[PDB]
């Protein structure tokens, strides 16, 4: 069996793994947290595609900017995405952490969480449904299907 | 009793797929094994079935179809593949396919 | 020689899990991240120990009840015990079992 | 449904009968299709080494009886 | 003392004398983004949408708050059946405050189970704010001079199933918790407010009622058709946080109790003020009547002109006296909007409210104030 | 009117007393307790197969923006600008000019995706029913240009989304 | 042969494990309405598989450490001990027929405290150190409810061999006569475990010790942690729910003796969605106001029941 072949089905495997066992970090800030928790109810369950609840920042694997980000928020919400381990990614809910949202003209808001943080999947809404979320969560879902790691470096 | 004819619904859903084949693939694909009443299918391949004996939310599915606009969806079904026409029946903002 | 078997295995195998756990997710290659005593807690751990050692002289009963002087060895276990009791009540009384400061 | 969360019980169930049953076999395939000798106690050891001197081949599970005895 | 900055939208800066807390620093502004300074800037028509934000459990209660001010400075009255579908989903909107607030509550101290059983009677109240405005939250239904469309056909029959139904609900959150000893001995007996100490520190709400103290803005100061609904108004006797969980279990089966009156005394009639100057007209008759349009294109390009004027607008929220302080200088946009936040008060009350508690209190403590950053922060 | 909550004397009679020493030593509280969860185990859960199951919407729903036509296929909208006056998150930027024709057309149509509020002010200002929300709830990107619109964009989603928009309007334009 | 017999034990403790975390989240899930995870694989039969792998190919913080030789001994203690607490266990035969097989399983179970106390000092943080002396006050006072009661059921055994619980179980569970120490000892395991609603180091705004492990480190004292739970719940049965033992037919002792450690395991899950959590004082009020002076007074009972009544069980 050649290499080409070999590094594409382990690629399949952990990507199938990372994108399988998703646990996400929830920084409630703002309304858009009540739709998240939303995900959560018996409605839609969160849990049944294998994102748990609530997991520590440790733990976590997405973080979901879920509110609006202020500048006295801002530092704290980078020191929590500098403490969590790689592979990680960063989900953008509602128009507050998308752009500024309704607030985008205030002296105290930050005009979008991906100026302090890169940004994988943004959820449009005020706040997003919590089916319009979940869109998004298996939105990532797919997206990680897409990772070639392995084949990029078998190629260098 | 109804014991016995519990399990024989459960049969009768391999059967309501089309055999062992077809009952693995939506379970597979769907996870899940319900069989209901076909309502139609879109010119995508997209089948939609509904059954009013399941509780508000559950009584109208689709089955994505395997292909649509050159892309293999066997695997990677998306909820924006519903056409609009569609959209609105399986949304429950009519009661008209 | 079967015991000393099984906790070979059970220690190598964690400690090569344990080793494997800190490797393997460094062939992954990933980016460079850089960059008050209290005395009530002490009190619990020293009433356990006391506790813990009327306990051991409270192991052999199941086998101090297999003698002849069953009198005398049903004197002495209920006054281990009650004395066992008395300890705990006096910490009970003395505001030992307590968490407010 | 509620019945399905019985495939991951009785995986689970299956998980914690190898270890019984596979004690149970191996204890039967190694003394000879007996239960495993239990000495507890001196005056069973000294028996079961007693038995590994009578055996002739030196293993305590092979039992000579009336046949042995002239 | 111990310190501990725990941090993160809540900031605790605590000195614990081992597990005792003898300071409690509540440091905010983690979701402050200057609600109060953009209103200005907004017409009253753009700034209604604002109070939907401010309060994100109990929005449709924010939004009447807004509309009773700018009603009372405009001089108008709703009209009845716009004020019985403002008391209806007022009431709709307490329950799905009191089921946020019990719940996590409950999960904050370990009681997870609870939580899901009653968001999917959250989620079957959502259905109703999105099948009259087309938002599950944010609804901006409630709005000076009445409501935005009337009723769709057939709701009135859902929310008499979902009533019909709920009441089962909360006996078994009940089930779980009133009786239950390990939930009584986390909340009885703490956080006690002495009846004086609330009144003086600002408190509303079952703040005050599970004090002793009896008082209810919709039965004290009434608004919109709270006049004529009966219900009663559950009252503590100890000040703990046992007491107050039960006067918002209590109130959950009085807002059941008004929403079924609700329902049988719905009248017909406009939804919105029949005055073209303030209210929009309809669409048909803005696509054929040169009045209607040119009133169309002005209510919707400047907004109305408020008379000049000083108004306190309070109501009975469900997390307590909500309340807009609203200055007017003539103009479509207002000179000032001051929002009074329940939880504004009850947040600086924790410091009182925690001392000679443990640790793990403080957590029962901010549970039972009800306290949701949106309105305290602004 | 008013009632009390936690108002009760529990009775000290010996047979109440033992009824609470019971409850104490047998814990028949917390087992009644254990049999409300039991019970959730054996109901059905709520929960649907989403993707494949859709939770229930009303025809007036507040999704994404779209600029629709007439059934000529002209554009109904003639650049008044009273969405973008509403607009309380000023999401909305736009610019006209006469057509080549002489009409009244916007020569820009901006929606920014991610300073609207979604509040649904724009499609009660417009005269002539051109920009609203549709129905569409699922078009969450993976970079933050995508959620700029322009007119070229709101152009493609009415004629994506026509459908189900005209009768979404066609029942529900009889409360507005 | 015995090489296989140890491995036959081992792989299935830890595959019991990794679908004991698929069985908790879809118990849990029914008890609140929902499903659990049903996607990953037919009934979420994969989903342990997914996680497992994830986790291991994760990247370690390893923050910097105060020893790192505390940091790597923990998790190979939490983990060697808890496999080790197995070799006794009879099912119906053990591994090793210890005749002081019931202390044994006391005596490492009490040294899996120092899992907690050296995590505690390898995290460096004095808040990380504050909340592993809780966990060890805690476990180490619920430990002795678990010595005195078990003493006090092995007086109407007769001695501290685990296989002799089978016997004296022959005619009746001991259920019935020491129900009363059945209560307080499955309270003891739960509160051993670290479990709901004794779960202060997972009772977050209050309180992990073992939060700078993540990934690989992280899964080895959750996979610790789990199999105390099994073992636990297998004691009990043992102890009070005894299975009667044919020697012709020995897979219908495990059969039986395994579903009654399934039962008492998803117990476990029952009660931690069912109940709110103690406060840390409340549980030392548990175990040393309300569950010693019991205890105590039970023990007195049964060293002296058996006495008046001429039932002392055999020395051997
Ligand atoms: C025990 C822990 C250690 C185990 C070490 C590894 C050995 C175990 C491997 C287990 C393989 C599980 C993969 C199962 C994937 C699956 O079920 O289908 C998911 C998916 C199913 O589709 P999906 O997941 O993309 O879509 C899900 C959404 N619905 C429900 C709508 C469909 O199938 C795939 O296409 C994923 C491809 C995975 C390919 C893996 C090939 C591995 C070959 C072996 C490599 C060498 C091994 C070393
Ligand atoms: C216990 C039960 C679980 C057992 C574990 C089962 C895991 C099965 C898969 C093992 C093999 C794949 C693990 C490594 C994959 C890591 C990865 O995705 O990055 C590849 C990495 C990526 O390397 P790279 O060169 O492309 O990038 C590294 C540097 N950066 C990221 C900054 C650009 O390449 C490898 O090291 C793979 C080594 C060969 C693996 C065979
Ligand atoms: C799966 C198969 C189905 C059966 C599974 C077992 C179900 C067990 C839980 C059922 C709960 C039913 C609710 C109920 O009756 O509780 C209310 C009842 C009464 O609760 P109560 O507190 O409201 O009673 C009021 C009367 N006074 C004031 C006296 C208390 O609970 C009980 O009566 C149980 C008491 C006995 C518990 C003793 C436990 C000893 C440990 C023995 C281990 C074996
Ligand atoms: C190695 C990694 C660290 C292991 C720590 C756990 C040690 C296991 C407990 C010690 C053995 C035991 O108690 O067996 C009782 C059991 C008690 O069983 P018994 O009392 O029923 O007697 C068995 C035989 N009969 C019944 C016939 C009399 O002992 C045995 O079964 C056999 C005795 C073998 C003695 C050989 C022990 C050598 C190893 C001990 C030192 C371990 C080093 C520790 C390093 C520091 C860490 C603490
Ligand atoms: C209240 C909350 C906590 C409650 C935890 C309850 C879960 C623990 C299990 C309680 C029920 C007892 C287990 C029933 C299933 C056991 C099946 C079985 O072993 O065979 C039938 C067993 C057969 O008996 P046996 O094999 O268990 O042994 C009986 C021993 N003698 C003969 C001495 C009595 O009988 C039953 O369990 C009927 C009940
Ligand atoms: C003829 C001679 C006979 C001699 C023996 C006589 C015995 C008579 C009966 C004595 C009473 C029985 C003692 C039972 C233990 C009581 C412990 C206690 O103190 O309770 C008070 C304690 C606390 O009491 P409290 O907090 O309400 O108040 C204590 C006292 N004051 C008021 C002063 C503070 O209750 C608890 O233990 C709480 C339990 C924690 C939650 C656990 C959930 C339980 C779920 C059900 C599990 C069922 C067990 C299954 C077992 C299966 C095993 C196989
Ligand atoms: C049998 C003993 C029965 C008596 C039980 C005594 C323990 C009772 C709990 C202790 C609380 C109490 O009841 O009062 C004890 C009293 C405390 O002093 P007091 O003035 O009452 O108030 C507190 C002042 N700081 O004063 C005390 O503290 C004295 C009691 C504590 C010392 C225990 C001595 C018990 C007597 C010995 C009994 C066992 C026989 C030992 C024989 C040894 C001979 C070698
Ligand atoms: C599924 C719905 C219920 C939900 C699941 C419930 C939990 C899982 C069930 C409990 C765990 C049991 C798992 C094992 C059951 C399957 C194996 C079995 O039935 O027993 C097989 C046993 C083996 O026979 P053996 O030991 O080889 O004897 C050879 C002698 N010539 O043959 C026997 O001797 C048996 C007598
Ligand atoms: C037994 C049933 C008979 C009985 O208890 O007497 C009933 C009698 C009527 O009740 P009542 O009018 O309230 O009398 C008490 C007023 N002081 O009440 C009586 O007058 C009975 C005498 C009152 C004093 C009884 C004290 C009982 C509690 C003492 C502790 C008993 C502990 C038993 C062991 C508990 C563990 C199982
Ligand atoms: C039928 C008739 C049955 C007999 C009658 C019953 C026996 C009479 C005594 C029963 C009452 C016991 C004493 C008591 O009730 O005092 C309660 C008091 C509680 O104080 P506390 O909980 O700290 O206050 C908290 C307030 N928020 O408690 C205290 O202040 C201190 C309590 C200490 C108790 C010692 C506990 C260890 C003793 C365990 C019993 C073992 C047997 C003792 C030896 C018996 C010898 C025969
Ligand atoms: C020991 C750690 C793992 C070493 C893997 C390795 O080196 O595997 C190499 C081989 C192929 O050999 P190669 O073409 O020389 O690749 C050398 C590495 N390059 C190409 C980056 C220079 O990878 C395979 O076929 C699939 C591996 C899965
Ligand atoms: S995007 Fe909307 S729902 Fe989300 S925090 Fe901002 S205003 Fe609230
Ligand atoms: S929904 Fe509201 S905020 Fe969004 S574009 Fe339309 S008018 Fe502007
Ligand atoms: S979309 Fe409607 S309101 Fe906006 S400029 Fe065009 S015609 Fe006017």
């Amino acid at each position: 069996s050649r290499g080409e072949y070999v590094v594409a089905k382990l690629d399949d495997l952990i990507n199938w793994a990372r994108r399988s066992s998703l646990w996400p970090m929830t920084f409630g800030l703002a309304c858009c947290a009540v739709e998240m928790m939303h995900m959560a109810a018996p409605r839609y369950d969160m849990d049944r595609f294998g994102v748990v609840f609530r997991a520590s920042p440790r733990q976590s694997d997405v973080m979901i900017v879920a509110g609006t980000l202020t500048n006295k928020m801002a530092p704290a919400l980078r020191k929590v995405y500098d403490q969590m381990p790689e592979p990680r990614y960063v989900v953008s809910m509602g128009s507050c952490a998308n752009g500024g949202g309704y607030y985008h003209y205030s002296y105290s808001v930050v005009r979008g969480c991906d100026r302090i943080v890169p940004v994988d999947i943004y959820v449009p809404g005020c706040p997003p449904t919590a089916e319009a979320l979940l869109y998004g969560i298996l939105q990532l879902q797919k997206k990680i299907k897409r990772e070639k790691r392995l084949r990029i470096w078998y190629r260098r | 009793m109804e014991l016995l004819q519990v399990l024989k619904r459960g049969l009768q859903q391999v059967s309501g797929h089309g055999g062992l084949r077809g009952y693995l693939r939506v379970l597979f694909r769907a996870n899940d094994v319900r069989v209901g009443t076909l309502v139609g299918e879109d010119k995508y391949g997209n089948k939609y079935y509904e059954d009013n004996k399941q509780f508000f939310g559950r009584h109208r599915w689709v089955i994505y179809t395997t292909e649509m606009n050159g892309k293999n969806t066997f695997w990677d079904v998306d909820g924006s593949m519903v056409p609009p026409e569609w959209h609105r029946w399986l949304h429950c903002m009519t009661d008209d396919p | 020689m079967n015991l000393m078997l099984a906790l070979l295995t059970n220690f190598t195998l964690a400690t090569l899990l344990v080793i494997i756990a800190f490797w393997l997710p460094q062939l992954n290659v990933y980016s460079e991240k850089t960059s008050p005593f209290s005395m009530k807690f002490f009190l619990v751990a020293i009433t356990f120990l006391l506790f813990d050692l009327e306990i051991a002289l409270l192991l052999p009963l199941p086998w101090a009840s297999q003698t002849a002087n069953l009198n005398t060895m049903l004197t002495m276990a209920l006054f281990l015990i009650i004395l066992l009791a008395v300890s705990l009540a006096y910490e009970w009384t003395q505001k030992g079992l307590e968490w407010t400061e | 449904m509620w019945f399905e969360v019985l495939p991951g019980i009785a995986v689970m169930g299956v998980c914690l009968f190898i270890p019984g049953m596979a004690t149970a076999r191996i204890h039967r395939f190694s003394n000879g299709g007996k239960e495993k000798r239990v000495a507890h106690y001196p005056y069973q050891w000294y028996l079961m080494e007693r038995d590994r001197r009578v055996s002739g081949v030196n293993r305590s599970y092979v039992s000579k009886g009336l046949e042995n005895i002239d | 003392n111990l310190t501990l900055n725990f941090g993160p939208v809540l900031r605790l800066v605590m000195e614990l004398s081992g597990e005792m807390v003898r300071k409690c620093d509540p440091h905010i502004g983690l979701l402050h983004r200057g609600t109060e300074k953009l209103i200005e800037y907004k017409t009253y028509l753009q700034a209604l949408p604002y109070f939907d934000r401010l309060d994100y459990v109990s929005m449709m209660c924010n939004e009447q708050a807004y509309s009773l001010a700018v009603e009372k400075l405009l001089n108008i009255r709703p009209p009845p059946r716009a004020q019985w579908i403002r008391v209806l989903f007022g009431e709709i909107t307490r329950l799905l405050n009191h089921i946020m607030a019990v719940t996590t509550h409950a999960l904050d101290i370990g009681a997870m189970t609870p939580f899901f059983w009653m968001f999917e009677e959250r989620e079957k109240m959502f259905e109703f704010y999105e099948r009259v405005s087309g938002a599950r939250m944010h609804a901006a239904y409630v709005r000076p001079g009445g409501v935005h469309q009337d009723l769709p056909l057939g709701l009135m029959d859902d929310i008499y199933e979902f009533s019909k139904n709920f009441s089962l609900r909360i006996d078994e959150l009940e089930e779980m918790l009133t009786n239950n000893r390990i939930w009584r001995n986390r909340t009885v007996d703490i956080g006690i407010v002495t009846a004086e100490d609330a009144l003086n520190y600002g408190f509303s709400g079952v703040m005050l009622r599970g004090s002793g103290i009896q008082w209810d803005l919709r039965k004290t100061q009434p608004y919109d058709v709270y006049d004529q609904v009966e219900f009663d108004v559950p009252i503590g006797s100890r000040g703990d946080c046992y007491d107050r969980y039960l006067c918002r279990v209590e109130e959950m089966r009085q807002s059941i109790r008004i929403i079924s009156q609700c329902l049988n005394k719905m009248p017909p009639g406009e939804i919105k003020v029949d005055d073209a100057k303030v209210s929009p007209p309809k669409r048909a008759e803005m696509k054929t009547s040169m009045e209607s349009l040119i009133h169309h294109f002005k209510l919707y390009t400047e907004g109305y002109q408020v008379p000049p004027g000083a108004t306190y607008t309070a109501i009975e929220a469900p997390k307590g006296e909500f309340g807009v302080y609203l200055v007017s200088d003539g103009s479509s946009r207002p000179y000032r909007c001051k929002i009074k936040a329940p939880g504004f008060a009850h947040l600086a009350g924790l410091d009182k409210m925690s001392k000679g508690h443990m640790l793990a209190d403080v957590v029962a403590i901010i549970g039972t104030q009800d306290i949701v950053f949106g309105e305290v922060d602004r | 009117t008013y009632k009390y909550v936690n108002l009760r004397e529990p009775s000290m009679d010996m047979k109440s007393v033992t009824d609470r020493a019971a409850q104490t030593l047998l814990w028949t509280e917390l087992i009644r307790g254990l049999g409300m969860t039991l019970s959730y185990l054996f109901r059905e859960p709520a929960t649907i197969n989403y993707p494949f199951e859709k939770g229930p919407l009303s025809p007036r729903f507040r999704g994404e923006h779209a600029l629709r036509r007439y059934p000529s296929g002209e554009e109904r909208c003639i650049a008044c600008k009273l969405c973008e006056a509403v607009c309380p998150a000023q999401a909305i930027t736009i610019e006209a000019e006469p057509r080549a024709d002489g009409s009244r057309r916007t020569t820009r149509y901006d929606i920014d995706m991610t300073k609207c509020i979604y509040c649904g002010f724009c499609q009660e200002a417009c005269p002539v029913d051109a920009i609203v929300e549709g129905p569409n709830f699922e078009f969450s990107t993976e970079t933050h240009e995508e959620l700029l619109y322009n007119k070229e964009k709101l152009l493609n989603n009415g004629d994506k989304w026509e459908a189900e928009i005209a009768a979404n309007i066609q029942a529900d334009y009889l409360y507005r | 042969m015995f090489m296989i017999n140890i491995l036959m034990l081992i792989i299935p403790i830890l595959l019991a494990v990794a679908f004991l975390t698929l069985v908790e989240r879809k118990v849990l899930g029914y008890m609140q309405l929902r499903k659990g995870p049903n996607v990953v694989g037919p009934y979420g039969l994969l989903q342990p598989i997914a996680d497992a792998i994830k986790l291991f190919i994760k990247e370690p913080l390893r923050p910097a450490t105060s020893s790192a030789s505390m940091f790597i001994l923990a998790p190979i203690m939490a983990l060697g001990l808890a496999l080790t607490m197995w070799i006794p266990l009879p099912m119906p035969y053990p591994l090793i027929n210890m005749n002081l097989g019931v202390l044994f399983m006391l005596a490492m179970s009490s040294l899996a405290v120092y899992s907690i106390l050296w995590s505690g000092w390898a995290s460096n943080s004095k808040y990380a150190l504050i909340g592993a002396l809780r966990a060890v006050a805690q476990t180490i006072s619920y430990e002795v409810t678990l010595a005195i009661i078990l003493l006090s059921v092995l007086l109407m055994s007769g001695s501290f061999t685990l296989s002799t619980l089978i016997t004296t179980q022959e005619q009746m569970w001991l259920i019935l006569p020491a129900w009363p120490l059945a209560m307080m000892w499955f309270i003891s395991t739960l509160a051993e475990t670290n479990r709901a609603p004794f779960d202060l180091t997972e009772g977050e705004s209050e309180l992990g010790f073992n939060v700078e492990y993540a990934a690989g480190p992280f899964a080895l004292f959750f996979m610790a942690e789990y199999a105390n739970i099994i073992m636990m719940n297998i004691f009990t049965a043992i102890l009070f729910l005894g299975t009667s033992h044919n020697p012709h037919m020995p897979e219908l002792y495990t059969i039986n003796f395994t579903i009654k450690s399934l039962l008492l395991t998803m117990s476990f899950l029952w009660i931690r969605a069912s109940y709110p959590r103690f406060r840390y004082d409340q549980l030392m009020h548990l175990l040393w106001k309300n569950f010693l002076p019991l205890t105590l007074a039970l023990c007195m009972w049964h060293v002296s029941l058996p006495i008046l009544t001429s039932g002392i069980p055999p020395q051997t």
